[PDB]
Parts: C-alpha cells; sequence; structure tokens
RNA sequence: AUAUUGGCGAGAGACCGAUAGCGAACAAGUACAGUGAUGGAAAGAUGAAAAGAACUUUGAAAAGAGAGUGAAAAAGUACGUGAAAUUGUUGAAAGGGAAGGGCAUUUGAUCAGACAUGGUGUUUUGUGCCCUCUGCUCCUUGUGGGUAGGGGAAUCUCGCAU
RNA sequence: CGUGGAGGUCAGUGACGAAGCCUAGACCGUAAGGUCGGGUCGAACGGCCUCUAGUGCAGAUCUUGGUGGUAGUAGC
C-alpha cells in the first residue's frame, strides 16, 4: 500500500534522501516535480504521480497510474507537449483532468521552468568568451615558479644588460 | 524577493573562559560545572554563556546574507535538484571536487540560474 | 635498524668530508708549486651547467610585424568586468607602450567586431590584458593587419626611482631560436623603435630558459669602462602561449604541459 | 635580488647560543671591511662586544660607551666563528663577481640547534650596497 | 572467490610469502608475458625470463625500447636489459631495473631444459 | 625519397632528397642528402596548389591568382641527382576580391578572407586542369599543342567555396561548398563552357536547443555508386564530407538530399578540416582523386585534423582509430595527403615535413625547412645508396 | 565422545596500529644496572628507481657558496606530512613600580565585492520538430511514442536565427 | 554535536589532488560543531539509516615525550 511504502521511505533510509543543512530533505529522483522527498510529492509513495521531463529539447508530460504498478518496465505514459507556452499548458490542462490541484499546479510549474531553461541557448547564442575557465594543478604550480626563480637566479639580468651596453657603445653611436 | 531583515542577535564567538589566557584550552565553548565559578553565576563583565534566548528566527534562519540558503553539491546530479528552488536555495561546490568537475558543474548551475556559493575554485580564466 | 644506519653513515661523511679537504688542499699547494696542474685539470674538468648541456623573410618583418614608415597605432582595453589592479596595469602599460589610447571595454563588441572597428579607426596592433583575481595574470598582444596573436602569462610582478621624459633603449637577448627570435620581434617591433640617447634609459627583455623578464634601469658609463645601473619602474615575466597566426585562427605553438618533462630543449 | 646578493650559513657549530646571538646583533647592519676590522680589533680586546640581552653579571667598562650599553664582552670563540662565516660569505661573494669593498650584512641571523650544550645554526646574507644614478634635464 | 580451505585469502600473508619467497620462488615469480607474434608460434602466453633473452619494454618512461638481458636481478624483483640505461651526471652509465610483467619477450633462447618447458606447458616448437 | 615542400614564408618550392629515419632535429640522426629551395617568389605570391603531371613536368597554382607549369630536370649534385625547376607557360588573372569582400561581413573572422586555390587535378593524356577559387570562379586550363597554358573557359559558383572535388569512379560530376553553403553536384558539358547544378544538399533537424545547425562543409570525398535499384528522379551518388564543426555528415542521393547519418566526430564542434581516405592495412584504395573506391560506408577510413595541432583518424562510423604524431606535432597540420596508399605525408605551421607509415602510424622522416608547409608531393619513393 | 594459555602445521577477527598492540614491528629478553636471586627499556617509514649531489671553490676538522639528478632536496641517507610550548631575524604597535578579558566606537593595514546584463509586444528576412502529400516502426489501443522521402512561405510567429 | 569499526546506501569524492596541518578569510547553527576561500602536503576518505565502544580532558604533588624563566647564574 501506498501508506506503508510512505512511511518506509519517509524513515528506515530511504534511498534519494538529501539531509541539508537547514533541515529539509530533498529528492534526488529524476521524476520527482519538486525534488523534494515528501508526501504527494515522491513518486515511489504515490502511486498517481505526474511529472515534465525531457531528454532533447522536446517536453514531454510523464505520468503515472496505479494500472502499471505491476510493470514496472513500462510506468510512465509520456506524451509530447507541443512546444508553446500556452498550448502547452493548455494542454497538460486537459490531460490532467480532475488530478488534484497540488498535481496540475506543480507539473505547469516545473513546464514553466524547464522551458525557461531552455534559454541557455542565448548564452550559448552569445557567448563569444575568450576566458575558458583554465585550471592548474598545483604539481604544474611548483614547475612553474622554482623553475622561474633558478632560471631568475642563473638569468645575471644585470650582468647581461652591462655587457651589451658595453658593447653597443663601443663600436658607434 | 524582499525577505524579512536578517537578525542574528549575536555575532562574537562564544569563546570559551580563559582560553586566551591559557593556550591549551580551546576555543570551543564549554560550560563551566565549578560551584565557584563566577563565570557559572554570570557575573557582571565576565562573557555572556550560549542561551536559548539567543535563538535565530525561524523564517531567517539558516539564510546567507545573499538570503539563499546554502545546499552542499557534490556533482551535476546533486544540482539538478535545486532546478525548482533556485530563488531559495543557492549550490555549494565541496572543497574536494577536483577543477575538471567544477567546471561542468559551474556550466550547469549557470545554464539552470543555480548562484554558485563559492565560485572561482580552483578555476583560473 | 635506523639507529645503525644513521651512526653508520654519519661516521662515513665525516671521513669522506676529510680526505676531500685534505686532497683538495694538498692539490692546491701543488698547483700553487705548478700552475700548469691547474690548467690541465680545468680543461678536462667542466661545471656541466644546464645552459651548456642544451639538447639542440624580409616580407615577413613587413607584413606581420610593424615598421617605422608608418607609426604604429595601438589599441589597450581590458577584459570585462575588469578590477582596480587592471587599469593600475593599463597606466603602467600606456606610459611604456606607444601611443596607446586605453578604451573601456563594452560587453559585446565581438572580437570580429572590435577587429572590424580597428580597421575602420586604422589601429596597428591591439593589446588586452586577463585578469581573473585581482591581480594581472594574462597579457596578450595582437598585429591587427593580418597579423598573428600572442598570449602571455604574467606571473610575478612588484613595484627605487621615476623614469624620465626620453624613449627607452630597447635590448633583446637569448632568441637564438625561430620561435623565441619571433618573440623577439614582436617586443622590439611593439615598444617604441626611436630611443632617445640623452636621457641614458635602457629597456630589456631577457629571457634565460623560457620566461621572458621585463626590466627597466638608468645606466651610466664610469671611468673604469664598466657601467652600473639602478631599478627603473616594474618586474614582470610572461610566457608566450598558442602563438596563433592569425587573429583567433591556426595556433602554431600551444605550450601544454607536454613540455617540460625532458627537463630541456625549452623554446 | 639575488644576484646582487651572497649568503653564508653555519649549522650544526658547538657554540654558545647566547653569546652568538650577541656578537650576531653586534656585527649585525655593519659593512664587511668595517665588520671585520672590528671583529679582529675584538680578537685583541680593543673593543668589547655590546651584550644587551643575556647580559647578567657583566661588568662596566668604558669601551660600552661607543655603543651606549655599558655592559660588554669578549667572546674569543663566537666572534671567531662570526669571522670565519664573514670570510666564507666574503669567498663566495668574491667567486660571485660581487665588489668587496660595497659589501655589507643586510640580514645575519642565529637560532638554536639540536642538543646539555646549546649548539645553534648562524646564517648572514651580505649584499652590495645600492648606488644612485643621477637623472637628465 | 576462492574455494579450497587450504588458501588464505590474507594480505599480510600473501604480503609475508612474496617478500620472503625463495630465489627458486622468485623465478616463477618474474614471468613476462610473449608477444601475440611469438604466442601463435609456441602457442603459449607468458614463460619465465631469463638472461639470454631479448625482451621489448611496453610500460614505462623507457617504452617502445628493446634488448637483451643483461642480467636478473631476483633479489630487487627486476630485470636489466641492455641499451636501457640512466647516463649519471659523471658519465656513469646504471642500468634501468625493469620488472619482467612491464615487458613483451621477442625472441627466445632456446635449449633443452626451455624446448622441454614449452612442450610441457602446452606449446608447440 | 624526394620531395617537393610549398614555403609560403620564402614563397619558394623546397626538395627534400632523404632516405628512411632521417631527422634533422637530431644529429645522430639520419640528415637529408640535398634540400634547397626553387623558384622564389615571396609571401605575396606563394605556392598554394600542387600537382604532378609527370616525372619531368608539373603545374602549379600560387596564391597570386597564376597558374604556371614548371619543367623539371635531372642532373647530378651519394652521387644523387638534383631537381631544376623552371617555368614554361602560365596564365595570370584568376582571381576577383571582390566578390569575397562583399562576403567579409556576416563571416566568422578574419575580414580579409583573401581569395585562394582549393583544387587543381586534371579533368580526365587529356591535358586539361580545373583552377577553382575562393570567389566561386572556376578556371579551365588546357595544355595545347603548342605547350602554352590557355583558359578555355570560365565558370562561376556561389562563393565562397571552401572546396572543389571532382568525380572519377566511372565503375563530369564536381561538389563544391563552403561557409553556410550546402553541398551541391554540378554536371560539366563537355566542351567545358557551361555548368549545370542537379542536385543540393538539405541541413539535418535542429538541435537540442531548437537551433538551425550550422553548415561549413570544409572537404568531400566521392565513393562508388550504391548498389541495388534505383528510384526515379533521384541520382544515384554517394559522398562523405568534413565539416568545420565536427560533424562526420554522410550523404547519399539515393537515400534523399538529407544526409542519411551524422555523427560528431569531436565534442563541442571542434574545429576539423583536411579530410583525407586510408586504409589500416597501406593500401592504394584511393583513385587518382583521392575518391575512395567502394560502395560502401563500412569500410571507409579518414585522417582529419583538428586546428590546433592534433591529426585524427576516425573510421565510417564516427570512431576514432587513434592520433598520428601526437607526441612530435606540435603545431596545426596545415595540409597532410597520403601516397601510394601507405605513406603519410604531414606539415603545417611547426615548419617541419612528416612522413607517416599508414600501418603501423610510425614516424618514418622528419626535414625541417624553416617555412609554414601548406603543400607536399612525393615525386618518388625510391631510397638512395 | 573429554581437557589443552606448551610444540609442530594451517584457516579467520565488528581487535590494536609505533606513548597502541606480547616487554620486544628495528642489533629484544639486545643495550644497560646489580657480588646475585633479578630488573629491563628507547628505536618503524627518503625517493619508483640512489639517479645518495659529477665538477669549481672558502675552508685546523664540522659546514657552506656556485653547479647538478630527481615531479618535488618546500624528500639531504638529521630523509613519507611537519602541530603546541620554545628560540632568532624582519615589519607593525604599545610600555613611568606587569598584564590579560567584556559592552562600545575612530585609524593603518588587509579581505570580499557580477567571468550579472537581460524581459515584454511589435516590424523584415532564413530555417525547423511548422504547412501539405506519401511513408516506416514500437508498445499495447492511448487524450499515445519514435522516425523517413517529395514540395513552401506571398500565411508566418508553432519554436528557433537576424 | 564529535570519533574507532561494521551492515546498507550516494552506479559518491579523488594524481585536473583524499586525509592531516596552517590560515590579522567568510558562511551556517544559541552551542557542542559543519561548510567553503587561500598555502604545504601527498592516496585515501566522506553525504545519510542503523549496530557497536578501549568514544570526547583543564588539573588527579597523573603517566610517556618535548621546551622555557631562574641563567650564561651558582659552580669547575
Amino acid at each position: 500500500s501506498d501508506e506503508i511504502v510512505w512511511q518506509v521511505i519517509n524513515q528506515s533510509f530511504c534511498s534519494h534522501r538529501i539531509k541539508a543543512p537547514n533541515g529539509q530533505n530533498f529528492c534526488r529522483n529524476e521524476y520527482n516535480v519538486t525534488g523534494l522527498c515528501t508526501r504527494q510529492s515522491c513518486p515511489l509513495a504515490n502511486s498517481k504521480y505526474a511529472t515534465v521531463k525531457c531528454d532533447n529539447g522536446k517536453l514531454y508530460l510523464y505520468m503515472k497510474t496505479p494500472e502499471r504498478a505491476h510493470t514496472p518496465a513500462k510506468l510512465w505514459e509520456r506524451i509530447k507537449l507541443s512546444k508553446n507556452y500556452t498550448k502547452a499548458l493548455q494542454q497538460i490542462d486537459e490531460h490532467l483532468l480532475h488530478w488534484s490541484k497540488f498535481f496540475r499546479h506543480k507539473c505547469k510549474q516545473r513546464f514553466t521552468k524547464l522551458t525557461q531553461v531552455m534559454i541557455t541557448e542565448r548564452r550559448l547564442a552569445l557567448r563569444e568568451e575568450e576566458r575558458h575557465y583554465v585550471g592548474v594543478a598545483p604539481k604544474v604550480k611548483r614547475r612553474e615558479q622554482n623553475r622561474e626563480r633558478k632560471a631568475l637566479v642563473a638569468a645575471k639580468i644585470e650582468k647581461a644588460i652591462e655587457k651589451e651596453l658595453m658593447d653597443r657603445l663601443k663600436s658607434g653611436a | 524577493l524582499p525577505h524579512p531583515k536578517i537578525v542574528k542577535k549575536h555575532t562574537k564567538k562564544f569563546k570559551r573562559h580563559h582560553s586566551d589566557r591559557y593556550h591549551r584550552v580551546a576555543e570551543n565553548w564549554r560550560k563551566q560545572k565549578g560551584i565557584d565559578s563566577v563565570v557559572r553565576r554570570r557575573f557582571r563583565g565576565n562573557i555572556s554563556q550560549p542561551k536559548i534566548g539567543y535563538g535565530s528566527n525561524k523564517k531567517t534562519k539558516f539564510l546567507s546574507p545573499s538570503g539563499h540558503k546554502t545546499f552542499l553539491v557534490a556533482n551535476v546530479k546533486d544540482l539538478e535538484t535545486l532546478t525548482m528552488h533556485t530563488k531559495t536555495y543557492a549550490a555549494e561546490i565541496a572543497h574536494n571536487i577536483s577543477a575538471k568537475n567544477r567546471v561542468v558543474i559551474l556550466a550547469r548551475a549557470k545554464a539552470l540560474g543555480i548562484k554558485v556559493t563559492n565560485p572561482k575554485g580552483r578555476l583560473a580564466l | 635498524n635506523k639507529l645503525k644506519r644513521q651512526e653508520i653513515f654519519a661516521d662515513i661523511k665525516h671521513e669522506k668530508n676529510k680526505e676531500r679537504h685534505t686532497m683538495r688542499r694538498k692539490r692546491a699547494k701543488e698547483e700553487r708549486e705548478n700552475p700548469e696542474l691547474r690548467e690541465q685539470r680545468l680543461k678536462e674538468n667542466v661545471t656541466q651547467t644546464i645552459e651548456n648541456t642544451r639538447v639542440y623573410e624580409d616580407d615577413l618583418m613587413r607584413y606581420f610585424n610593424s615598421n617605422s614608415n608608418e607609426p604604429p597605432k595601438i589599441f589597450l582595453t581590458t577584459n570585462v568586468n575588469a578590477k582596480k589592479s587592471a587599469y593600475e596595469f593599463a597606466n603602467i602599460l600606456i606610459e611604456i607602450l606607444p601611443n596607446v589610447t586605453f578604451v573601456k571595454r563594452k560587453f559585446g563588441y565581438k572580437l570580429k567586431e572590435i577587429s572590424d572597428i580597428c580597421i575602420k579607426r586604422n589601429f596597428t596592433d591591439i593589446v588586452i590584458i586577463n585578469e581573473d583575481k585581482k591581480k594581472v595574470t594574462g597579457l596578450t598582444f595582437i598585429h591587427l593587419p593580418e597579423g598573428p596573436t600572442f598570449y602571455f602569462k604574467l606571473s610575478s610582478f612588484v613595484e627605487h626611482g621615476r623614469p624620465t621624459s626620453h624613449i627607452p633603449e630597447l635590448i633583446l637577448n637569448n632568441f637564438q631560436t625561430r620561435l623565441g627570435q619571433t618573440v623577439g620581434r614582436l617586443f622590439q617591433s611593439i615598444l617604441p623603435q626611436n630611443p632617445d640617447i640623452e636621457g641614458r634609459q635602457v629597456i630589456t627583455l631577457h629571457n634565460q630558459r623560457d620566461y621572458i623578464f621585463f626590466r627597466r634601469h638608468r645606466y651610466v658609463f664610469k671611468d673604469n669602462e664598466r657601467v652600473g645601473l639602478q631599478e627603473l619602474g616594474p618586474q614582470f615575466t610572461l610566457k608566450l602561449k598558442r602563438l596563433q597566426r592569425g587573429i583567433k585562427e591556426e595556433t602554431e605553438w600551444e605550450h601544454k604541459p607536454e613540455m617540460d618533462k625532458e627537463k630541456k630543449k625549452f623554446y | 635580488n639575488p644576484a646582487k646578493s651572497a649568503s653564508a650559513r653555519g649549522s650544526y657549530l658547538r657554540v654558545s647560543f647566547k653569546n652568538t646571538r650577541e656578537t650576531a646583533q653586534a656585527i649585525n647592519g655593519w659593512e664587511l671591511t668595517k665588520a671585520q676590522k672590528y671583529l679582529e680589533q675584538v680578537l685583541d680586546h680593543q673593543r668589547a662586544i655590546p651584550f644587551r640581552r643575556f647580559n647578567s653579571s657583566i661588568g662596566r667598562t668604558a669601551q660600552g660607551k661607543e655603543f651606549g650599553v655599558t655592559k660588554a664582552r669578549w667572546p674569543a670563540k663566537s666572534v671567531k666563528f662570526v669571522q670565519g662565516l664573514l670570510q666564507n660569505a666574503a669567498a663566495n661573494a668574491e667567486a660571485k663577481g660581487l665588489d668587496a669593498t660595497k659589501l655589507y650584512v643586510s640580514h645575519i641571523q642565529v637560532n638554536q640547534a639540536p642538543k646539555e650544550s646549546s649548539p645553534s645554526h648562524i646564517e648572514l646574507v651580505v649584499t652590495e650596497k645600492e648606488e644612485a644614478v643621477a637623472k637628465a634635464a | 572467490a576462492k574455494q579450497s580451505l587450504d588458501v588464505s585469502s590474507d594480505r599480510r600473508k600473501a604480503r609475508k610469502a612474496y617478500f620472503t619467497a625463495p630465489s627458486s620462488q622468485r623465478r616463477v615469480l618474474l614471468s613476462a608475458p610473449l608477444s601475440k607474434e611469438l604466442r601463435a608460434q609456441y602457442g603459449i602466453k607468458a614463460l619465465p625470463i631469463r638472461r639470454d633473452d631479448e625482451v621489448l619494454v611496453v610500460r614505462g618512461s623507457k617504452k617502445g625500447q628493446e634488448g637483451k638481458i643483461s642480467s636478473v636481478y631476483r633479489l630487487k624483483f627486476a630485470v636489466q636489459v641492455d641499451k636501457v640505461t640512466k647516463e649519471k651526471v659523471n658519465g656513469a652509465s646504471v642500468p634501468i631495473n625493469l620488472h619482467p610483467s612491464k615487458l613483451v619477450i621477442t625472441k627466445l633462447h632456446l635449449d633443452k631444459d626451455r624446448k622441454a618447458l614449452i612442450q610441457r606447458k602446452g606449446g608447440k616448437l | 625519397m624526394r620531395l617537393l615542400v610549398s614555403c609560403v614564408d620564402s614563397g619558394s618550392i623546397k626538395e627534400v632528397l632523404c632516405n628512411i629515419g632521417t631527422d634533422t632535429s637530431v644529429q645522430s640522426a639520419l640528415q637529408p642528402f640535398h634540400v634547397a629551395p626553387h623558384l622564389a617568389e615571396g609571401l605575396k605570391a606563394y605556392v598554394d596548389r600542387m600537382w604532378v603531371i609527370s616525372e619531368d613536368e608539373a603545374i602549379l597554382a600560387r596564391n597570386s591568382g597564376v597558374v604556371e607549369l614548371v619543367k623539371i630536370s635531372k642532373h647530378l649534385k651519394p652521387k644523387f641527382d638534383i631537381s631544376e625547376f623552371e617555368i614554361t607557360s602560365s596564365v595570370s588573372d584568376l582571381f576577383d576580391d571582390a566578390k569575397l569582400e562583399s562576403l567579409s561581413s556576416k563571416s566568422v573572422k578574419r575580414t580579409k578572407l583573401v581569395d585562394g586555390f582549393v583544387t587543381l587535378c586534371p579533368i580526365k593524356s587529356n591535358n586539361t586542369f580545373v583552377a577553382a577559387t575562393k570567389s566561386g570562379l572556376l578556371h579551365i586550363i588546357k595544355k595545347g599543342e603548342d605547350k602554352k597554358l590557355i583558359k578555355l573557359a570560365s565558370l562561376g559558383l556561389k562563393a565562397p567555396v571552401e572546396f572543389l572535388q571532382l568525380y572519377d569512379l566511372e565503375d563530369y560530376i564536381f561538389a563544391y561548398g563552403g561557409e553556410e553553403n550546402l553541398i551541391k553536384l554540378v554536371e560539366i558539358d563537355s566542351s567545358f563552357q557551361s555548368l549545370k547544378q542537379i542536385w543540393e544538399a538539405k541541413n539535418v533537424k535542429n538541435d537540442r536547443l531548437d537551433m538551425r545547425v550550422p553548415v561549413w562543409p570544409m572537404a568531400l570525398r566521392f565513393l562508388e555508386p550504391s548498389p541495388g535499384k534505383t528510384e526515379k528522379g533521384k541520382l544515384n551518388y554517394q559522398f562523405a564530407a568534413i565539416t568545420r564543426w565536427s560533424h562526420l555528415t554522410k550523404y547519399s542521393t539515393q537515400h534523399g538530399r538529407k544526409p542519411f547519418a551524422q555523427i560528431d566526430l569531436l565534442p563541442n564542434r571542434e574545429p576539423l578540416s583536411q579530410m583525407e581516405v586510408f586504409d589500416a592495412k597501406g593500401e592504394n584504395v584511393v583513385s587518382s582523386l583521392g575518391n575512395f573506391q567502394s560502395e560502401t560506408f563500412n569500410e571507409l577510413n579518414v585522417i582529419t585534423t583538428d586546428y590546433k595541432k592534433n591529426v585524427f583518424k576516425f573510421d565510417g562510423n564516427g570512431r576514432m582509430l587513434g592520433k598520428v604524431g601526437r607526441d612530435d606535432i606540435t603545431g596545426s597540420s596545415t595540409y597532410i595527403h597520403v601516397h601510394d596508399g601507405k605513406y603519410l605525408l604531414q606539415g603545417g605551421l611547426d615548419r617541419y615535413v612528416r612522413i607517416f607509415d599508414i600501418k603501423t602510424n610510425k614516424m618514418l622522416v622528419k626535414v625541417y625547412v624553416g617555412s609554414r608547409i601548406n603543400f607536399i608531393v612525393m615525386l618518388d619513393d625510391v631510397e638512395i645508396e
């Protein structure tokens, strides 16, 4: 039963539970809509669930029902949302007919967040960066410091400058 | 989000009594059990012992000055959990994460719009 | 046994050092008696320094480098959101460099757009610094008219005199290698090519193994046919990077960690 | 500036650490030739090493007026070790080609060593004095 | 997973045995694989390595170097290969120790005992 | 072996005559028998494309919009013979920078975008050659009985033109492309006075970010016609091209306009160019013009060099077979070529001429020339005693 | 069938890990002390490979200065890392028969201080998962999923690109 | 709150640097403590549910070890 599973996952070491310093428990399950391990939010403890996911740029409406609880292979019935904010929201509302207000509202919120996350193309389209984050290991740092000091010591910059000056102004102007 | 003004009720660490005077005494707080100890009797002019009074407000508890709760992140998968709580939680990269993974984590955080508490860690532009 | 090993070798070192001292004293005495033996020994013994153990046209100058036919025009700018350190370094760069007009990054003028505007504005070379922390970390020079770009890593920086109004004299050394001589020619062209003899000002770019030191001094010739010098200005190092043939196209050198493994063959 | 500086070090020397510190402080900041001459004079008791920190039960001598402290001493062994180290530093500088007349002890340090005796490590650095150069109108 | 009760899966016991193993056992320990070209010929993967054998270095800083074995240092669990030496700053040449497991045998020094061992190990000649 | 090296810094052809194992970097190794420059014209007129008509003649296409016919003679200076080069005839005024300058805007970088030759090979004995340019002007030059080069006709193409590969797997069709220019198949009339476009490529669907996939083919290599029945109207042609965005696009006119399979050779769309066809066993499986002599993509092994320093080898499925000269190449590989099906010519900004063994991926020759290398041709592989 | 802290030979630990574990991880019942019955410790680790600093030079002897191997000598046979008490040099501050701490503010020095940069609806052009015709393939069958071939924008803001 | 070890768990972290240490750095919790910023370091360790104890030091004229004032003093 869901209640037994809900109790077994609240306590008794649910696999995906993150103990944040604030005390909030964060769920890392991909199918979760809020990412938090709470009631009516964890897909495992809820026979009926709805979430929005996307492999490619297309956004899908993943939903779960008790019918496929016996068949974990094809539990979710994803449907394409025909990417467009207004019509996608209308389609989500139509699909989630008579569903809980919580599920509908949070699915719409997840879809909106994912759609606005697609703006990442803006950063990729207008980046023209000349820095490209570079990491330097401490071992490389040591070889770039002690060797530099040795080169400076062996260079004899003052002596070289004096020799060059004594040569330039000894055979011409 | 105009969150309530953060009030700490205290900004000085509750250093242990006589910690500065004696080196062997650690700064970690430890209640004085001495019956005749003046500190145990909270005499005037002595350090202030910790107590329930200094409790931080629930709404402002665990809130950084930027107004975002800190959350440790170990990889991209962990960072993905903050997709729906970007405005309330700030990603924090662990000290053991290498530069190779750190750059990838930072890129994904920027793509998702998740603020990074400690950027520029082991990474040079 | 740790104690046995420590004790046995402690006595061995003392005896070896005493024997070496006695032999050296006797050899010095014999050399004083017979100086020729010192010459014979020196002819066969060498200090084997790292330098001693090295492991082994006309259109180019006029095309990919500046010349005295026309005065160079150099464009100076800093990275986006640059801190005060970048401007402080640019203040020194403008004084050192000739005809430098500092500009502020506008956060959106692409490198291609910058090059196009410079062509419109008739700018010879573009110098852009890099700044990650609150210190200068990288220095880049590009010769805009079909010239290459040189990226330099600045590691050391610190700042006993005041430079005069006379143009410093440019001197170069240790540029035998084809890769090195290219950097030397770039430094000669970017720096002023019309020094003033009066003022006794010298600007030098010296490299020993691979790091190139930027130092400035004031020199005077003495009666002993020897010239002294005094510190004048900052002191910092540079390290070429990727030596791109174009503005940002094909890379020539691309100094990577793969190098420095041989501990020699410095470029 | 390592180019214009030379250093000499002495470690694991069976010498009185307290007297070594006093003589090092006395000879600190003095010119190489002047320091050597002062040490040589001390060898003959012409001048006395001023003792400031470790100066318990020290008599009053007229030679102390030079350094402003009446208490003074003549540590033969410590001064001998100091002058030997200075000679080693001068030889190193000569090998480096530095001008001896312009050398001065820019930094001299002494510290304890592994142990009833109290051996100490002594290290000093000799640097050529900076020379100013006139500008041009 | 082990099944015999006469074999102990103890790290301490294995470490003690390996370091205290005699020269006769160390001979079996110092075994190197044969080049696939030789494997097709003799139908054997690995054989004991001796002085007269010729081996090729496939791992380490000296990769791609091949030569005859000057000696077999059973005490140090390493072997020396001709033309693989470290030139000291004094001009002296010192062979570089190499573990047989990191070297590939290019040729084998045939003998009556070697041929008998090859035949016993299922090989062909 | 005897090789000719094109120098851009000096604008002269340098001849390399050395045996296998030569290495100028280390004195202990063998040194080249002889090396010297020939036909120096300066950086302004450096050689762009080269082709060996015969053992005693060759044709060059300099960057100054001039195509020259060069006579080759052999004479003694061990006791080896050096090569002397002389010019018999040439044709100039083959470049038009006006067409390319107008395209400077909207480009990637280097607003100059100077015109240059992209291909120089015979049309086929025939005495006819094709000289294409980045400006889209395709010129046909024929060596007549008078031994003087004459421009038979001039043809236009949609600039910019990064490459122009002809078809010769009979078992006059060529494919050309460029920045933001789809691959097009063009047929040339026998008279060579006009051309005809017959097929054009179609861009693949959008990427994950719902953004048009950039199109920038750099090289192409034709294959034999696909087997089986052919549909009416659709042509029967197969060709694989390498794009600057690291997309191993495979095309089949029999299937459709769109590529039937596109694979990312390297992540982050690393720059790539200098496509080549080779075999793991080092065989002359490529035609005279380099087209693969096969009717299947499963047997296609190619060599592509990135712009920074590396040279990559890829199979028909995009899998990487290993780098070439990873520990020796320290600069961009401007030009590569497979000679005789086993020798792999290499060169670039590193100012070094390298010969690699395809089968063993082992360097064989290393000769220092000083000037950057843009084209290498091996006249012969005969060793010298 | 029963016992077993000795002996030989084996298999294991929710055991300790160089001030712990048998007194003894190493020259441990060894040095050492006792006329003697007896008592009884301290001590592990360089580096992968000694490749253990070639050679020049100041040095009654010990240590240094150059120079050099090694990724590192910020690993020197006093060697895996180098904590507190303590001692020396330098920089800063304060001090008439000592000081330290707390509430509270001014000052030098010093640190942090976007690799933030767009959003909305309109106005052109080119594409696509968009319009149209013909198709292929998965489950089960649903308010579905995946994927090709031929045509276009003058219907086109359904998204993307300028 | 913290530590030694164990079962499970993060298809965890880590030679592109795990532990420890230093830090006139900041953040979080009233605190036990935890996180991150910078330097040395080099190869194991951690997020969380439970089990387990040779589990937390300011003293015991405490034990083992190291270092000072007295003091360059008495003294030889």
